[PDB]
Parts: structure tokens; sequence; C-alpha cells
RNA sequence: GUCUACGGCCAUACCACCCUGAACGCGCCCGAUCUCGUCUGAUCUCGGAAGCUAAGCAGGGUCGGGCCUGGUUAGUACUUGGAUGGGAGACCGCCUGGGAAUACCGGGUGCUGUAGGCUU
RNA sequence: GGGGAGUUUGACUGGGGCGGUACACCUGUCAAACGGUAACGCAGGUGUCCUAAGGCGAGCUCAGGGAGGACAGAAACCUCCCGUGGAGCAGAAGGGCAAAAGCUCGCUUGAUCUUGAUUUUCAGUACGAAUACAGACCGUGAAAGCGGGGCCUCACGAUCCUUCUGACCUUUUGGGUUUUAAGCAGGAGGUGUCAGAAAAGUUACCACAGGGAUAACUGGCUUGUGGCGGCCAAGCGUUCAUAGCGACGUCGCUUUUUGAUCCUUCGAUGUCGGCUCUUCCUAUCAUUGUGAAGCAGAAUUCACCAAGCGUUGGAUUGUUC
RNA sequence: AGCCGGGCGUGGAAUGCGAGUGCCUAGUGGGCCACUUUUGGUAAGCAGAACUGGCGCUGCGGGAUGAACCGAACGCCGGGU
RNA sequence: UAGUAGCUGGUUCCCUCCAAAGUUUCCCUCAGGAUAGCUGGCGCUCUCGCCCGCAGUUUUAUCCGGUAAAGCGAAU
RNA sequence: CUAACACGUGCGCGAGUCGGGGGCUCGCACGAAAGCCGCCGUGGCGCAAUGAAGGUGAAGGCCGGCG
């Protein structure tokens, strides 16, 4: 119910949001990941541009 | 038995400030001696908002504070302001000031500094002035918050220029009903 | 009530007073391609039966009606749409009534 | 519950007096009415033309805009808790200067020509109305005649 | 003393009957070509000046009606506030303040503004 | 197309239901001399009507009564006099109105286009209704003026959708033309449960969450109704108001009748009778002791102290009766 | 009517008292009783209103007892009344 | 599926200060909500140690009313 | 407890502000932390509103030159 003043909202939380939430706690291990598999591969391709 | 009210028995206003940080502590202590064995009122004006939360201390700008100055019989003084004086960039000349703020945008004392005048903190003042001669006391525009187009009376009411509150600005969103003599009635 | 053919009233693109000829305004035939119609049958097609609601709690027996009045000068001949009050019986320059005759 | 018509109990209020029906007398129509002067409401049913609501009838108001025909006048009312003042207009006929004001300027004028006046003679002059005081010490002189007794009549009977 | 034109307050000015009106005025009054309108020049409109205060109108009168204003009714009726007052109740008394209205008995019977006359 | 599916089956409310609408409005009263103020309080009205019954201007005065005039009369039409409204103004009521707001004529369409402000219910929000203006086009009158509906107080309707009206109007999405469609502004078509759902029943086969906010027992307050008792004394009693009664009145008592209410109890106080058994009351049927009779005796009445002791056996009916 | 400029302080009744203003906001939206006024009802510890004060939210002295009556409202103690 | 419940029941330490409402309007609203009202908290702008204002009060002026009473030799 | 919003408070910077995503730092007890990026501010919020839309889009006041 309305409260004396405020704004309307629309929470999309009427759905079974909870069974798919993405926790983001592997993200400093993704980026120790993807680091790691750069420099693999910069050392793979010897003396061309590690960009491409 | 006594026929009294005690509803406003006690007031409200700030006895010290509710930060805790060390250095307007220290301004606090000293200026509420400079108040108490000082009969000039000054002092007790810049304690009482040296007490005072951050929307009640507005920032200064430079233009409001060089328009404030440049009125006549006010030259050569030292304009004391108790809260930011920040940069305004749309004025081209500044003229020499000798400006008292407890803290000044970066851009600001460059400009003032290179303009010639010198900036003050409220502990220097104290030792310059400690009755407050020659002090213009400002202070920045306490309205300027835009939380204030939201209060008074309230909107959907006839004469109530005030701001609603919505998530989005746009022709979808609180215009149809009571803002149209076509679409039921217009306040 | 009783109603003239002719009125003699204000004319929005003349800017004056003009003759006007007055009938009575009836509705429309119903567009079968507006928006709220095409909406209504795309909402209607399919299954789950009857969508919006169907008025039936009649509690009105009369209407008001609308007089439809055209400025009779050649050139302009706007239309305005004029409405008055509630009545039963309604005609229009019927039988101008006179007083005093025999009852 | 009661009945919201606009006129609802003012059988009497918005009445004429007894042997006092027909045409308005012209004086109150030529009256002049200026921005500001306090004028007091009272509805007069012979003119339902710009008539006042019941709740004003009896208020003093300030007047505030002057039209062809009626006036613009500012007037408090009390609703719930709350005192607003509110404008309204009323046509000529239901209006009427008050006479508490004029009282007040006459004395404005009077005391302030008494000020004018004796300020090169140096005396004193009271000008605030003191309250009643209590009656001074006098004598009340017999002319020979003793004060009769009075005592109380006898119970009996009228009915 | 007073009248006419326009009024203000709207009976102290109205209503009924009776008496008196100098001068001006207001009227009644004499006619229907024109203006105008009617069944009818009765009304209205128009053109006049033989006669008259008869009437209107003005002033006055009535142990007049009414109206206006006082006394009486009356500190009665009613009523703010108070009591661990009375009474089975209905109601009543007291303390503190305010305070009416008929019947009945007196007095009065238009004041006045602007402009213009008459009383040479 | 109840074979089957889903769903609904208003509210108010001296329990609910039936009844009614007090559910949206208006008048008088209640209402306690500002305003506001309740009940299924009282008396009533509304969902319309009006090309004039709107707007001006002019001229007349109504209801009723008296006196007269061929048919003519109680009432047909004409004349005079009186006539403060006792008539009329569409409707309920109240207010208001006399060279008018009434009656009769003349001319008209201010019942038209448009932006704001204000009042009424009010939260001081809408709708509805209303009030002063202002800007154009007009009507009427010689004119001053008056008029943007009805003398005032009531006669009415959001969003979404549809329909009509308006502009050399905007968009119709890569550009252009034309249909079409969508916009902007103003009306209409509703929601009467009238601030506005699209809606039939039954359940004693029933279920759940609750409710003593609410019924069906008792018990409380009340005592109309029931029952019982007084005072007055018209009359009855052959004569005699009061041996015995007692009209027309009027004052009470009781809670063994019924009502009225809804205070307790709905996480339950086992709801008719009969059988059995004890105790209590007296408003006494009998017995003990008395007083009065229209008490000769017998029998029988009325009254007093008085509840000690008795107040049965059966047919019919579940019965209390 | 609005503008400017100028002159007037014996601050023009009594009494009392600092005042104005802005945000955010919980609980509540079953009430009951009493003097007086008052509607329905035969009446009711009934039903319905107006004003004020209470109870609810409140203990204390008195009415033996008691939600509302009379007195009086409350920190822990001594004395007095 | 820990389905929904405007409906019952429960809802855990101390002291200090302030302190209510059962009323208005709308709602298929009447055991509930929204909105005013009543509350608390946070402040802020000034003030006195000549003067400003305000008031559940009085006084002096000035208006407003149709109840109590009274009247029917006044209207209905 | 999470998300959103409102308001009040404390801190930093201030017409700006914010690396949250990514990357560079010999990856790694703590460390999945911390530091840095500035030609990684893309971007968000703010700095401009109004209109349905086509669109438009935020002072002016005095003297000399033909009251
Ligand atoms: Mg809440
Ligand atoms: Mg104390
Ligand atoms: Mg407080
Ligand atoms: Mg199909
Ligand atoms: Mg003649
Ligand atoms: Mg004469
Ligand atoms: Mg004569
Ligand atoms: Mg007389
Ligand atoms: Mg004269
Ligand atoms: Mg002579
Ligand atoms: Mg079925
Ligand atoms: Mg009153
Ligand atoms: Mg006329
Ligand atoms: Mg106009
Ligand atoms: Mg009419
Ligand atoms: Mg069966
Ligand atoms: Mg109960
Ligand atoms: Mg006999
Ligand atoms: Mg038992
Ligand atoms: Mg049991
Ligand atoms: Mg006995
Ligand atoms: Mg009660
Ligand atoms: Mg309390
Ligand atoms: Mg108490
Ligand atoms: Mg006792
Ligand atoms: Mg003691
Ligand atoms: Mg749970
Ligand atoms: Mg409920
Ligand atoms: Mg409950
Ligand atoms: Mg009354
Ligand atoms: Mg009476
Ligand atoms: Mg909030
Ligand atoms: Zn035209």
């Amino acid at each position: 119910a309305p409260s004396r003043n405020g704004m309307i909202l629309k929470p999309h939380f009427h759905k079974d949001w909870q069974r798919r939430v993405a926790t983001w706690f592997n993200q400093p291990a993704r980026k120790i990941r993807r680091r790691k598999a750069r420099q693999a591969r910069a050392r793979r391709i010897a003396p061309r541009p590690a960009a491409g | 038995g006594v026929d009294i009210r005690h509803n406003k028995d006690r007031k409200v206003r700030r006895k010290e400030p509710k930060s805790q940080d060390i250095y307007l502590r220290l301004l606090v202590k000293l200026y509420r001696f400079l108040a108490r064995r000082t009969n000039s009122t000054f002092n007790q004006v810049v304690l009482k908002r040296l007490f005072m939360s951050r929307t009640n201390r507005p920032p200064l700008s430079l233009s409001r504070m060089i328009r404030k100055m440049k009125l006549p019989g006010r030259e050569n003084k030292t304009a004391v302001v108790v809260g930011t004086v920040t940069d305004d960039v749309r004025v081209q000349e500044v003229p020499k000031l000798k400006v008292c703020a407890l803290r000044v945008t970066s851009r600001a004392r460059s400009r003032i500094l290179k303009a010639g005048g010198k900036i003050l903190t409220f502990d220097q003042l104290a030792l310059d002035s400690p009755k407050g001669r020659g002090t213009v006391l400002l202070s920045g525009p306490r309205k300027g918050r835009e939380v204030y187009r939201h209060f008074g009376k309230a909107p959907g009411t006839p004469h109530s220029h005030t701001k609603p509150y919505v998530r989005s600005k746009g022709r979808k969103f609180e215009r149809a009903r009571g803002r149209r003599a076509s679409r039921g009635y217009k306040n | 009530v009783n109603v003239p053919k002719t009125r003699r009233t204000f004319c929005k693109k003349c800017g004056k007073h003009q003759p006007h000829k007055v009938t009575q305004y009836k509705k429309g035939k119903d567009s079968l391609y507006a928006q709220g119609k095409r909406r209504y049958d795309r909402k209607q097609s399919g299954y789950g039966g009857q969508t919006k609601p169907i008025f039936r709690k009649k509690a009105k027996t009369t209407k008001k009606i609308v007089l439809r009045l055209e400025c009779v000068e050649p050139n302009c001949r706007s239309k305005r749409m004029l409405a008055i009050k509630r009545c039963k019986h309604f005609e229009l320059g019927g039988d101008k009534k006179r007083k005093g005759q025999v009852i | 519950t009661n009945t919201k018509g606009k006129r609802r109990g003012t059988r009497y209020m918005f009445s004429r007096p007894f042997r006092k029906h027909g045409v308005v007398p012209l004086a109150t129509y030529m009256r002049i009415y200026k921005k500001g002067d306090i004028v007091d409401i009272k509805g007069m049913g012979t003119v339902q033309k710009g008539m006042p609501h019941k709740c004003y009838h009896g208020k003093t108001g300030r007047v505030y805009n002057v039209t062809q025909h009626a006036v613009g006048i500012v007037v408090n009312k009390q609703v719930k808790g709350k005192i607003l003042a509110k404008r309204i207009n009323v046509r000529i006929e239901h209006i009427k200067h008050s006479k508490s004001r004029d009282s007040f300027l006459k004395r404005v004028k009077e005391n302030d020509q008494k000020k004018k006046e004796a300020k090169e003679k140096g005396t004193w002059v009271q000008l605030k109305r003191q309250p009643a005081p209590p009656r001074e010490a006098h004598f009340v002189r017999t002319n020979g005649k003793e004060p009769e007794l009075l005592e109380p009549i006898p119970y009996e009977f009228m009915a």
C-alpha cells in the first residue's frame, strides 16, 4: 500500500528470481585465468605481436 | 500538580558538531572560547554555523562571492564563509579578495591566488580579527538543493508547482489524467 | 422539446454571427479498422472466451441529443456540434405553438 | 444525514424583515467601496444574483477587488482546526460598510490632533483608553429624610 | 409661510370622514389638422387656454384606526456558571451574573438635500 | 451443446432473511438564535419539462368580495367600487416578487465562441452546480442598461474504447505523391451499487478461518403485555355508595407469561418433558385461633395472625398446558 | 491605482507569554461514562446526537466493596498543614 | 509449496525523555485500507538580559441570529 | 537478507563526479587482498526546459548619431 508520498515502483521480482542468480565470486579467478591464457598464447607465438 | 505542558520543553538545536573529525572540533574549541569570552556576536554566529550539518552549509560560488563583495561600502574587507568556496567557470575577471573558508576547491584557490588575493582559514582569521571587524559574512544558497522542488503543497492539487516523484521523464509518465482537461480534469 | 431548423449563431470560421442550418446528430457506423477495434479482434481471436467486459446494467432511459449546425454561407459551410439537456421526446421545427386558443 | 444544498436552513436568515419587502432602497447601490475597506456581509434574499453562501452571513471581511456590480472580499472561515482567509465575490446588495473601523479612525485623528496640540505647551495628556476604574470616595447627602424601611411582602397566591 | 422639478430616509409619511386654500405653480378643463394609439382622442400622443377649486394636491381637525416612541407588566418569564441543596419523582429553592414579551396607561402624527418660483 | 470446465451470485441492516433504500441528489424540521451536527427519526420531492416556460422592451394587475345589467340561475358575458398579494411564477417545500419576477403583445436566439479566477461538498481533490470578471460576435431598447438558459435552493457521470466536429495542423519512421491509420482540442454513446467489477441458485452430505463485534438457554436492566393489589364513589345489591361488588378514572407491586435489549458465554455452561429427591416463598385450598356478613341452624362468603402439617389415584396427549 | 521623496514615536485597552518555519514520521480510524441540552422508545445498565470533563492510558485519600462519583493526579525520603 | 489468508495465537535486556486515536472524505467500503486530524524525531531563522508579535481570557466599539420565553383583542 | 525509492545524517571531490566492467602489476601464506590505468570516462547521474509531434530552446539598463 502507498505511504504518504513517494515514487511508484515496478520491481521485476514476480518470478522465481532466486533460482536464477549469478553471483560473481569467481571474478578474480576468472581474471587470473584469462591473464594466464593471454601470457601463454603470447609465449606460444614467439616474435609475433601479442595483440594479433 | 502544575498546569503546564512538556511538549516543547526541550529545544532541538545542535550543541556540537555531529562530525567526528578532529580539525573541526579544534576549531569548535577555539570559537567556543571566543564566543563565550567576547561580546561580539560574529563569533557566536560563526560557532553556530560550525555546528551545522553539510546540507545546512551549502557551497558558495566564486561568482556569488565577487557579486556580494562588489557592492558599495564593502571594499577591502575579508569575505568569511563557513562552507566550501567552489569555482565558477562562467566568470572571466576575478578581483583580489581576502577569503576565509573551511575548504576551497583547488581550481578556485588557483584562481584567487593568480588574481592576487589570499586565502585564510578560520584559525588565522582568529589571529587576524578575533571579534571579526571588517568581515563580510556570506553563505551559499541554502534552497539550492533539488529536494526542495518536491517539497511544499502536493502536486495534483490546484496552484501547486511541485515536482512529482517519477522514475523517468517522458510522455507516458504522469501526463494523462490529472494534467489535462482532455482526460478527466486539470488541476 | 421543439427546436427550429434555422439558427443565427456564431461561426468559428467566419468569426461572426451567421445563419446555420441545424439537424440532429446520429452516431456514425463503426469503422472495422480503428486501432481499438483491431486490438479488440486481435485479443478476442483464439481461446479464452470474452475478454473485455460487456455492460448490462443499463439505467438511463434518455440521452443528451446533439444538434449539428452548419453555416449556410457557401464558401464557409463549416459545421459544429452543439448539445443541450436530456429529453424523452424531441422534434425539429414542428408546429410552432400559439397561445390563448381553444383547448 | 443532512442535505448538502446551498441554501439549506436559510428560511429565516435570507428572508426579509417584517414590513420591509419590495424595492431595494437605492442608497445601498449608491455607496462607494474602495480597495481595503472593512465591510460586513448580510445576505438579502430580494436579489438572488451574487448571493453569498450562508456560512459568511454576519461575517466581516476586507475588500480587495472592485468590479462593475460586485466586490471581492477576503474573509476568514474556521474549517475544523484551521482558519482560511478565503476571497469571495458578493454583489453589492448583500454588503454594508462596517462601522467598527470608523470609530478607530476618528479616535486616531482626534488623539493625533491632541498630541500635535500641547506639544508646544509641554503638558501631559492621556491617550490610551484605560479600563473603567473603581469608583472613588464621595459623600452621599441625606436631606433630613431618613431612608425608608424595606421588608419582604407576605406570600399570597395569585393564580 | 409655502409650491414645483428631481430626490434621500421609506406610515411620526398610511387609511376613513370633515373644514380651509391669498399669489405663483400643479391640476382639473377645451379640441383631434398634424405626431401617435385605441372597439371608443376613456387611456396614451398631440394642439390649446373659455371656466373651476368641485376633485387631485397642500394645511388643519377626530377623547379616530394604524404606526412610532415611553411607563407598567417586571427584576416576573427565561437564562451563564456552583453546590455531598431539597424532593421517591415531577420539579423547586438558593449563590454568582445577564435579563424579556402581551394585555393596560401616557406622548407624537414626517424630517430633509439640490435647482427654481410665489408671498412685489 | 450443464455431458464437462472455470467462475460469480453487492451493501446497508437493533442477529440474518423477507421488507425497505435511510446507497446519488433537493425542501422544512430535528438542530440547543454563526456554521457543522446522528438514527430503518418526522413531513415530502427528483432521474423530467420548456423555440419558450430562454433574452430584452412596452403596456396592464392578480385571488376574492360587494352592487348593478334580456334570456342568465349558485355558477356563461359587460360595468363600477373595495382589494399588501390572501393569486400566479412547470414540478416538493421554503425564500423572493406589484407601473414586477405575475398577465398580454413586439422583436429576437447571451441556451453562441474563448482563456483564466472564485464559491458550494471538501482532503480544501474531482464531477455536478453556481458566482464575479475579461476578450470577440450579437439580441433588445430612444437610452441608461439588461442578457453568455429557466427568480434562488435539485434535475446528473472518470480512465480505456467508439463516433462526430476543427486546422492549406503534426506523424505515418531511407526519400516523394495519394488513400489509410495514429495524434492534438471540443461534444456524444455509460457506469442509478450514481468517485463508475462483466455475474444465478442450493446444501439437512458439507468444509475452513473466525466471531460472544451477532442470533437460538439461563442469568442481568426494563415491565409495555401478563398476574396481583390499592384510592375516588357513578351505580348493582327489593330499600342502602362501601355485607358483598364496583363503572368513567387514577396510584402501585411481582418477575411463576410474553415482549424489548444484546452485558457475559461460540479453543462449546449438554438445548422439551416425565421419573426421583430435598429445601424454600406466601399472593392460604384444608386444618389450629380469630373478627364481619344481605351469618336463625346447616351450608357459604369477606378479612386477620399464620407456611407447622397435608394438597391424591387414573383415561386421552411427547407434552408444559 | 501604482510609484518615488519628505515629516511625524506618548508603540495609542487590561492581563499573560519568546516566536516563526521546514522535512521525515509511527500508532489510531470497534469506544464508553457523567451534569446540562436533546431524538426514538412504556421503559432499559436500550438505541442516536450537541458542549465540556473524564475512563480508556491512571496510580493515590474518601464513597465498606467498585473502570467513570467527591478530593487530588505520582521521582526516593524527614517535618508541618 | 515455506501455496494465499483484510482472520486467531505469539513476538526475548535496563534506564531516561515525549506521548495519542477510535473523528473527516473516498473505496463491492462496514473485523480492512487510502486521506486529513492527533504523535515523535531532526533541525533551522530570529528574539530579549527601545520593541516585536501571539492568546480556548476579559474590556471598549461595531455588526450577525430567530432558540428559551412570549402572542393569538397580530398574519397562517 | 537482496533490490528499488524517499528523506535525514557522516566523509571525499566539486560543475563536475564515479572504474563497479576490463587491463597492467614476477598470480597465489595473509593475497579471492592492495596498488596503478587517464588517449581504458565507453558509460551513468548532473550541467536545460518545453511540446503529442514536426521542433524551438532561457535579461537587459543609460549618452552621441534624423523625440
Ligand atoms: Mg502505514
Ligand atoms: Mg510534581
Ligand atoms: Mg517533543
Ligand atoms: Mg476461433
Ligand atoms: Mg379628452
Ligand atoms: Mg383642489
Ligand atoms: Mg374643497
Ligand atoms: Mg390613535
Ligand atoms: Mg423641499
Ligand atoms: Mg401688498
Ligand atoms: Mg458447473
Ligand atoms: Mg448554536
Ligand atoms: Mg416591466
Ligand atoms: Mg461580454
Ligand atoms: Mg421566466
Ligand atoms: Mg434430506
Ligand atoms: Mg456482546
Ligand atoms: Mg340503588
Ligand atoms: Mg456442567
Ligand atoms: Mg463441558
Ligand atoms: Mg399473609
Ligand atoms: Mg448510549
Ligand atoms: Mg491523557
Ligand atoms: Mg484519574
Ligand atoms: Mg456504599
Ligand atoms: Mg508527609
Ligand atoms: Mg511464513
Ligand atoms: Mg475483514
Ligand atoms: Mg479482533
Ligand atoms: Mg431554526
Ligand atoms: Mg416555546
Ligand atoms: Mg516515505
Ligand atoms: Zn461560416
